[PDB]
Protein backbone atom coordinates (compact mmCIF):
# COMPACT_ATOMS: atom_id res chain seq x y z
CA UNK A 1 0.00 0.00 0.00
CA UNK A 2 2.97 2.35 0.41
CA UNK A 3 3.95 1.79 -3.23
CA UNK A 4 0.52 2.91 -4.44
CA UNK A 5 0.61 6.23 -2.60
CA UNK A 6 4.30 6.74 -3.43
CA UNK A 7 4.46 6.34 -7.21
CA UNK A 8 3.22 8.63 -9.96
CA UNK A 9 3.60 9.80 -13.54
CA UNK A 10 4.19 13.39 -14.65
CA UNK A 11 3.37 14.89 -18.07
CA UNK A 12 5.57 17.88 -18.99
CA UNK A 13 4.75 18.96 -22.54
CA UNK A 14 2.68 18.00 -25.60
CA UNK A 15 3.49 18.88 -29.22
CA UNK A 16 1.74 18.08 -32.48
CA UNK A 17 2.55 17.85 -36.17
CA UNK A 18 0.60 19.26 -39.11
CA UNK A 19 1.29 19.74 -42.81
CA UNK A 20 -1.52 18.65 -45.12
CA UNK A 21 -4.64 20.36 -43.78
CA UNK A 22 -4.89 19.41 -40.10
CA UNK A 23 -3.02 17.87 -37.16
CA UNK A 24 -2.43 14.12 -37.44
CA UNK A 25 0.46 13.19 -35.10
CA UNK A 26 0.84 13.83 -31.36
CA UNK A 27 4.03 13.67 -29.30
CA UNK A 28 3.83 13.49 -25.51
CA UNK A 29 6.83 13.93 -23.23
CA UNK A 30 6.95 12.04 -19.97
CA UNK A 31 9.01 11.59 -16.80
CA UNK A 32 8.41 9.69 -13.54
CA UNK A 33 7.72 11.43 -10.26
CA UNK A 34 10.63 11.41 -7.84
CA UNK A 35 9.34 8.74 -5.48
CA UNK A 36 8.36 6.05 -7.95
CA UNK A 37 9.88 2.59 -7.67
CA UNK A 38 9.73 1.06 -11.16
CA UNK A 39 7.29 2.19 -13.84
CA UNK A 40 6.80 -0.54 -16.45
CA UNK A 41 5.77 0.73 -19.89
CA UNK A 42 4.53 -2.64 -21.15
CA UNK A 43 1.17 -2.21 -19.37
CA UNK A 44 0.32 1.52 -19.41
CA UNK A 45 -2.73 2.53 -21.43
CA UNK A 46 -3.82 5.91 -22.76
CA UNK A 47 -7.42 7.07 -23.01
CA UNK A 48 -8.58 9.89 -25.29
CA UNK A 49 -12.02 11.50 -25.60
CA UNK A 50 -13.21 13.32 -28.72
CA UNK A 51 -16.33 13.58 -30.92
CA UNK A 52 -18.30 10.92 -29.08
CA UNK A 53 -15.31 8.57 -29.25
CA UNK A 54 -13.60 7.20 -26.15
CA UNK A 55 -10.44 5.50 -27.37
CA UNK A 56 -8.29 3.05 -25.40
CA UNK A 57 -4.78 2.28 -26.64
CA UNK A 58 -2.12 -0.31 -25.85
CA UNK A 59 1.59 -0.87 -26.32
CA UNK A 60 2.92 -1.42 -29.84
CA UNK A 61 5.78 -3.71 -30.82
CA UNK A 62 8.22 -1.10 -32.14
CA UNK A 63 10.65 1.23 -30.38
CA UNK A 64 13.96 3.00 -30.94
CA UNK A 65 17.20 3.86 -29.12
CA UNK A 66 17.51 7.42 -30.44
CA UNK A 67 19.86 8.85 -27.78
CA UNK A 68 22.11 11.12 -29.82
CA UNK A 69 20.19 11.45 -33.08
CA UNK A 70 17.70 14.03 -34.38
CA UNK A 71 14.45 14.54 -36.33
CA UNK A 72 11.92 12.92 -33.97
CA UNK A 73 9.20 12.94 -36.65
CA UNK A 74 11.29 11.06 -39.23
CA UNK A 75 12.22 7.61 -37.83
CA UNK A 76 10.05 4.47 -37.57
CA UNK A 77 6.60 6.09 -37.51
CA UNK A 78 4.82 3.43 -39.58
CA UNK A 79 3.41 0.89 -37.09
CA UNK A 80 0.50 2.96 -35.74
CA UNK A 81 -3.37 3.01 -36.03
CA UNK A 82 -4.22 1.10 -32.86
CA UNK A 83 -1.22 1.63 -30.54
CA UNK A 84 1.41 4.15 -29.50
CA UNK A 85 5.15 4.22 -30.12
CA UNK A 86 7.97 4.77 -27.63
CA UNK A 87 11.21 6.73 -28.01
CA UNK A 88 14.03 7.02 -25.47
CA UNK A 89 15.71 10.38 -24.92
CA UNK A 90 17.91 9.74 -21.86
CA UNK A 91 19.04 6.63 -19.99
CA UNK A 92 22.27 6.43 -18.00
CA UNK A 93 22.30 2.86 -16.66
CA UNK A 94 20.55 1.44 -19.82
CA UNK A 95 17.61 0.00 -17.87
CA UNK A 96 15.03 1.04 -20.48
CA UNK A 97 16.77 -0.15 -23.66
CA UNK A 98 15.13 -3.56 -23.33
CA UNK A 99 11.73 -4.59 -21.84
CA UNK A 100 10.61 -1.02 -20.96
CA UNK A 101 11.52 -0.28 -17.33
CA UNK A 102 11.83 3.37 -16.28
CA UNK A 103 13.99 3.98 -13.21
CA UNK A 104 14.43 7.25 -11.30
CA UNK A 105 15.47 9.84 -13.86
CA UNK A 106 14.70 8.80 -17.44
CA UNK A 107 12.97 10.66 -20.27
CA UNK A 108 10.63 8.85 -22.67
CA UNK A 109 8.49 10.30 -25.45
CA UNK A 110 5.29 8.82 -26.88
CA UNK A 111 4.01 9.14 -30.45
CA UNK A 112 0.34 8.60 -31.33
CA UNK A 113 -1.22 8.84 -34.79
CA UNK A 114 -4.60 10.57 -34.98
CA UNK A 115 -5.71 10.26 -38.62
CA UNK A 116 -5.62 6.45 -38.64
CA UNK A 117 -7.10 6.02 -35.15
CA UNK A 118 -9.96 8.54 -35.08
CA UNK A 119 -10.78 8.10 -38.81
CA UNK A 120 -10.68 11.82 -39.55
CA UNK A 121 -8.97 14.99 -38.33
CA UNK A 122 -8.76 17.26 -35.27
CA UNK A 123 -9.86 20.82 -36.15
CA UNK A 124 -9.29 23.96 -34.13
CA UNK A 125 -11.26 25.38 -31.16
CA UNK A 126 -11.74 21.97 -29.53
CA UNK A 127 -11.19 20.67 -25.99
CA UNK A 128 -9.97 17.14 -25.22
CA UNK A 129 -9.21 15.39 -21.92
CA UNK A 130 -7.54 12.06 -21.24
CA UNK A 131 -5.54 10.00 -18.78
CA UNK A 132 -2.32 7.93 -18.90
CA UNK A 133 -3.07 5.44 -16.03
CA UNK A 134 -0.05 3.34 -14.97
CA UNK A 135 -0.25 -0.11 -13.41
CA UNK A 136 -0.42 1.04 -9.79
CA UNK A 137 0.52 4.73 -9.55
CA UNK A 138 -1.41 7.98 -10.03
CA UNK A 139 -2.41 9.20 -13.50
CA UNK A 140 -1.40 12.36 -15.31
CA UNK A 141 -4.23 14.36 -16.84
CA UNK A 142 -4.19 15.80 -20.38
CA UNK A 143 -5.74 19.08 -21.58
CA UNK A 144 -4.72 20.61 -24.93
CA UNK A 145 -7.47 23.10 -25.92
CA UNK A 146 -6.49 24.00 -29.45
CA UNK A 147 -5.44 27.46 -30.68
CA UNK A 148 -7.58 29.47 -33.07
CA UNK A 149 -5.04 29.56 -35.93
CA UNK A 150 -2.50 27.22 -37.52
CA UNK A 151 0.59 29.00 -38.83
CA UNK A 152 3.70 26.80 -39.00
CA UNK A 153 4.33 23.14 -39.78
CA UNK A 154 5.00 22.34 -36.10
CA UNK A 155 2.57 23.84 -33.58
CA UNK A 156 2.87 23.77 -29.80
CA UNK A 157 -0.11 22.60 -27.80
CA UNK A 158 0.98 22.32 -24.15
CA UNK B 1 -5.58 -14.80 23.18
CA UNK B 2 -5.52 -10.99 23.27
CA UNK B 3 -2.59 -10.60 20.87
CA UNK B 4 -4.73 -9.63 17.88
CA UNK B 5 -4.01 -5.94 18.38
CA UNK B 6 -2.88 -5.55 14.77
CA UNK B 7 -6.15 -6.71 13.15
CA UNK B 8 -8.10 -4.08 15.11
CA UNK B 9 -6.14 -0.97 14.25
CA UNK B 10 -3.30 -1.53 11.75
CA UNK B 11 -5.06 -2.65 8.55
CA UNK B 12 -7.98 -0.27 9.13
CA UNK B 13 -5.74 2.76 9.63
CA UNK B 14 -3.64 1.80 6.58
CA UNK B 15 -6.80 1.71 4.44
CA UNK B 16 -8.18 4.96 5.92
CA UNK B 17 -4.73 6.53 5.39
CA UNK B 18 -4.75 5.48 1.73
CA UNK B 19 -8.27 6.90 1.28
CA UNK B 20 -7.46 10.21 3.01
CA UNK B 21 -4.29 10.51 0.94
CA UNK B 22 -6.01 9.65 -2.36
CA UNK B 23 -8.48 12.46 -1.70
CA UNK B 24 -5.66 15.02 -1.39
CA UNK B 25 -3.71 13.78 -4.42
CA UNK B 26 -6.72 13.62 -6.74
CA UNK B 27 -8.23 16.94 -5.63
CA UNK B 28 -5.23 18.96 -6.86
CA UNK B 29 -5.12 18.19 -10.59
CA UNK B 30 -8.45 19.91 -11.29
CA UNK B 31 -7.39 23.12 -9.58
CA UNK B 32 -3.89 23.18 -11.09
CA UNK B 33 -5.22 22.67 -14.62
CA UNK B 34 -7.90 25.28 -14.00
CA UNK B 35 -5.40 27.81 -12.60
CA UNK B 36 -2.77 27.23 -15.30
CA UNK B 37 -5.11 28.15 -18.16
CA UNK B 38 -6.44 31.26 -16.41
CA UNK B 39 -3.20 33.24 -16.38
CA UNK B 40 -2.17 32.59 -19.97
CA UNK B 41 -5.71 33.24 -21.18
CA UNK C 1 -0.36 0.28 16.13
CA UNK C 2 -1.40 3.92 15.65
CA UNK C 3 2.11 5.21 14.96
CA UNK C 4 1.64 5.48 11.19
CA UNK C 5 0.97 9.21 11.40
CA UNK C 6 3.63 9.96 8.79
CA UNK C 7 2.11 7.84 5.99
CA UNK C 8 -1.19 9.71 6.30
CA UNK C 9 0.00 13.29 6.03
CA UNK C 10 3.75 13.66 5.37
CA UNK C 11 4.26 12.06 1.93
CA UNK C 12 0.93 13.40 0.64
CA UNK C 13 1.68 16.99 1.68
CA UNK C 14 5.21 16.74 0.24
CA UNK C 15 3.76 15.69 -3.12
CA UNK C 16 0.99 18.33 -3.03
CA UNK C 17 3.64 20.91 -2.05
CA UNK C 18 5.79 19.92 -5.04
CA UNK C 19 2.77 20.17 -7.36
CA UNK C 20 1.64 23.55 -6.00
CA UNK C 21 5.21 24.85 -6.28
CA UNK C 22 5.72 23.51 -9.81
CA UNK C 23 2.62 25.40 -10.89
CA UNK C 24 4.05 28.71 -9.65
CA UNK C 25 7.54 28.17 -11.11
CA UNK C 26 6.32 27.08 -14.54
CA UNK C 27 3.62 29.75 -14.84
CA UNK C 28 6.14 32.62 -14.75
CA UNK C 29 8.35 31.94 -17.78
CA UNK C 30 5.53 32.54 -20.27
CA UNK C 31 4.64 35.91 -18.79
CA UNK C 32 8.25 37.08 -18.39
CA UNK C 33 9.12 36.19 -21.98
CA UNK C 34 5.91 37.83 -23.17
CA UNK C 35 6.54 41.00 -21.14
CA UNK C 36 10.22 41.29 -22.09
CA UNK C 37 9.53 41.45 -25.83
CA UNK C 38 6.70 43.98 -25.46
CA UNK C 39 8.79 46.88 -24.16
CA UNK C 40 11.65 46.59 -26.64
CA UNK C 41 9.21 46.11 -29.51
CA UNK D 1 -4.09 -32.21 39.06
CA UNK D 2 -5.67 -29.09 37.54
CA UNK D 3 -2.81 -26.74 38.47
CA UNK D 4 -1.32 -26.64 34.98
CA UNK D 5 -2.98 -23.31 34.21
CA UNK D 6 0.33 -21.75 33.17
CA UNK D 7 1.13 -24.25 30.37
CA UNK D 8 -2.22 -23.52 28.71
CA UNK D 9 -2.09 -19.75 28.48
CA UNK D 10 1.19 -18.21 29.70
CA UNK D 11 3.83 -19.56 27.28
CA UNK D 12 1.44 -19.34 24.31
CA UNK D 13 0.53 -15.70 24.98
CA UNK D 14 4.21 -14.81 25.53
CA UNK D 15 5.07 -16.27 22.11
CA UNK D 16 2.06 -14.64 20.40
CA UNK D 17 3.00 -11.36 22.12
CA UNK D 18 6.56 -11.61 20.79
CA UNK D 19 5.25 -12.33 17.27
CA UNK D 20 2.71 -9.48 17.32
CA UNK D 21 5.39 -7.12 18.63
CA UNK D 22 8.01 -8.23 16.08
CA UNK D 23 5.53 -7.41 13.32
CA UNK D 24 5.16 -3.82 14.55
CA UNK D 25 8.88 -3.23 15.11
CA UNK D 26 9.98 -4.64 11.75
CA UNK D 27 7.22 -2.96 9.73
CA UNK D 28 8.44 0.56 10.58
CA UNK D 29 11.98 0.62 9.19
CA UNK D 30 10.83 0.29 5.57
CA UNK D 31 8.43 3.21 5.85
CA UNK D 32 10.83 5.45 7.78
CA UNK D 33 13.63 4.90 5.28
CA UNK D 34 11.21 5.43 2.42
CA UNK D 35 9.80 8.64 3.94
CA UNK D 36 13.20 10.08 4.89
CA UNK D 37 14.54 10.02 1.33
CA UNK D 38 11.37 11.52 -0.16
CA UNK D 39 11.60 14.93 1.51
CA UNK D 40 15.28 15.57 0.84
CA UNK D 41 14.92 14.34 -2.73
CA UNK E 1 -2.52 -16.20 32.80
CA UNK E 2 -3.87 -13.71 30.26
CA UNK E 3 -2.67 -10.61 32.10
CA UNK E 4 0.31 -10.00 29.82
CA UNK E 5 -1.55 -7.35 27.84
CA UNK E 6 1.25 -4.82 28.34
CA UNK E 7 4.01 -6.91 26.71
CA UNK E 8 1.94 -7.24 23.53
CA UNK E 9 1.14 -3.62 22.82
CA UNK E 10 2.76 -1.14 25.25
CA UNK E 11 6.51 -1.58 24.67
CA UNK E 12 6.04 -2.08 20.92
CA UNK E 13 3.96 1.08 20.50
CA UNK E 14 6.42 3.07 22.64
CA UNK E 15 9.27 1.99 20.35
CA UNK E 16 7.26 2.62 17.16
CA UNK E 17 6.25 6.01 18.60
CA UNK E 18 9.89 6.90 19.24
CA UNK E 19 10.83 5.85 15.69
CA UNK E 20 7.96 7.77 14.06
CA UNK E 21 8.82 10.83 16.14
CA UNK E 22 12.56 10.62 15.41
CA UNK E 23 11.74 10.66 11.70
CA UNK E 24 9.83 13.94 12.03
CA UNK E 25 12.41 15.65 14.25
CA UNK E 26 15.41 14.69 12.11
CA UNK E 27 13.74 15.45 8.77
CA UNK E 28 13.33 19.17 9.57
CA UNK E 29 16.91 20.34 10.11
CA UNK E 30 17.92 19.72 6.49
CA UNK E 31 15.03 21.73 5.10
CA UNK E 32 15.38 24.59 7.60
CA UNK E 33 19.10 24.97 6.92
CA UNK E 34 18.44 24.76 3.19
CA UNK E 35 15.64 27.35 3.33
CA UNK E 36 17.52 29.77 5.60
CA UNK E 37 20.46 30.16 3.20
CA UNK E 38 18.23 30.62 0.14
CA UNK E 39 16.63 33.91 1.18
CA UNK E 40 19.79 35.67 2.31
CA UNK E 41 21.67 34.44 -0.74
CA UNK F 1 12.18 18.96 -33.60
CA UNK F 2 15.84 18.31 -32.84
CA UNK F 3 17.23 16.66 -29.70
CA UNK F 4 20.94 17.01 -28.94
CA UNK F 5 23.39 15.37 -26.55
CA UNK F 6 26.81 15.98 -25.06
CA UNK F 7 29.85 15.85 -27.35
CA UNK F 8 33.29 14.56 -26.44
CA UNK F 9 35.27 17.79 -26.81
CA UNK F 10 35.74 20.76 -24.50
CA UNK F 11 38.27 23.47 -23.65
CA UNK F 12 39.76 25.30 -20.66
CA UNK F 13 39.75 28.78 -22.21
CA UNK F 14 39.94 30.87 -19.02
CA UNK F 15 42.22 33.72 -20.05
CA UNK F 16 42.23 33.43 -23.84
CA UNK F 17 40.18 35.10 -26.57
CA UNK F 18 38.39 34.57 -29.92
CA UNK F 19 35.54 32.26 -28.86
CA UNK F 20 34.67 31.43 -32.48
CA UNK F 21 38.21 30.28 -33.38
CA UNK F 22 39.16 27.28 -31.16
CA UNK F 23 38.08 23.62 -31.48
CA UNK F 24 34.80 24.10 -33.37
CA UNK F 25 35.10 21.02 -35.58
CA UNK F 26 33.35 18.17 -33.72
CA UNK F 27 29.73 19.25 -34.31
CA UNK F 28 26.70 18.10 -36.44
CA UNK F 29 24.89 16.03 -33.83
CA UNK F 30 26.01 17.47 -30.45
CA UNK F 31 26.97 20.69 -28.69
CA UNK F 32 30.33 21.91 -27.42
CA UNK F 33 31.21 23.31 -24.00
CA UNK F 34 33.54 26.18 -23.08
CA UNK F 35 34.46 27.34 -19.57
CA UNK F 36 34.68 31.06 -18.83
CA UNK F 37 35.08 31.15 -15.03
CA UNK F 38 35.86 28.54 -12.37
CA UNK F 39 37.53 29.36 -9.06
CA UNK F 40 37.82 25.99 -7.31
CA UNK F 41 38.37 24.08 -10.65
CA UNK F 42 35.36 21.80 -10.16
CA UNK F 43 34.30 21.98 -13.83
CA UNK F 44 37.67 21.38 -15.52
CA UNK F 45 37.06 17.63 -15.48
CA UNK F 46 33.79 15.61 -15.69
CA UNK F 47 31.48 18.66 -16.06
CA UNK F 48 30.17 19.66 -12.62
CA UNK F 49 28.92 23.23 -12.15
CA UNK F 50 28.96 24.49 -8.57
CA UNK F 51 27.48 27.75 -7.24
CA UNK F 52 28.96 30.52 -9.35
CA UNK F 53 30.44 29.27 -12.63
Amino acid sequence: STEQVASGLLINGITGSVGTSDVKLLAIYLAPNAGSSAIDLAQTKVMLDYNGKSVVLGYGGNQDMSSGNSSVFSNDTGATATTFQVNILQDYDDSAVDNAVINKGDAVALIVDVNASFAGEIPERTAISGKVQPEFGAPGVISFTTPASYTTTLVELQ
Amino acid sequence: ASGIGTLIVFIAMVLVAAVAASVLINTSGFLQQKASTTGKE
